[PDB]
């Protein structure tokens, strides 16, 4: 469960009926390091408006 | 009449104390009590604590 929750058997959940996030969850996915922090990021000296 | 160390069969009236056990739990605060409960859980396989996982 610590290494990869839900891969083998049934995922261990918390008090909110939501499975906990493991190391693999942080590594991979659309919310992982590669796609959320390394291939794109938020920057300084930027603004937006209409 | 004599002062010696001996092994013998005698008939005696014996007194004994009966207090000390489970009295240490009163002085402990809640955090130390929980720590001691965790230490007791580790050694006793038949003790468990309620979990929500």
């Amino acid at each position: 469960a610590l290494l990869d929750n839900g891969r083998r058997g049934r995922a261990i959940t918390g008090s909110n009926k939501r499975p906990l996030k493991s190391l693999a969850d942080m590594i991979k996915g659309k919310q992982g390091r590669f796609r959320q922090n390394l291939l794109g990021k938020r920057v300084d000296y930027s603004g937006r408006s209409v | 009449m004599k002062q010696g160390l001996q092994l013998r069969l005698s008939q005696q009236l014996a007194m004994t104390p009966q207090l000390q056990q489970a009295i240490r739990l009163l002085q402990l605060s809640t955090l130390e009590l929980q720590q001691e409960l965790q230490q007791a859980l580790e050694s006793n396989p038949l003790l468990e604590q309620i979990d929500t996982h």
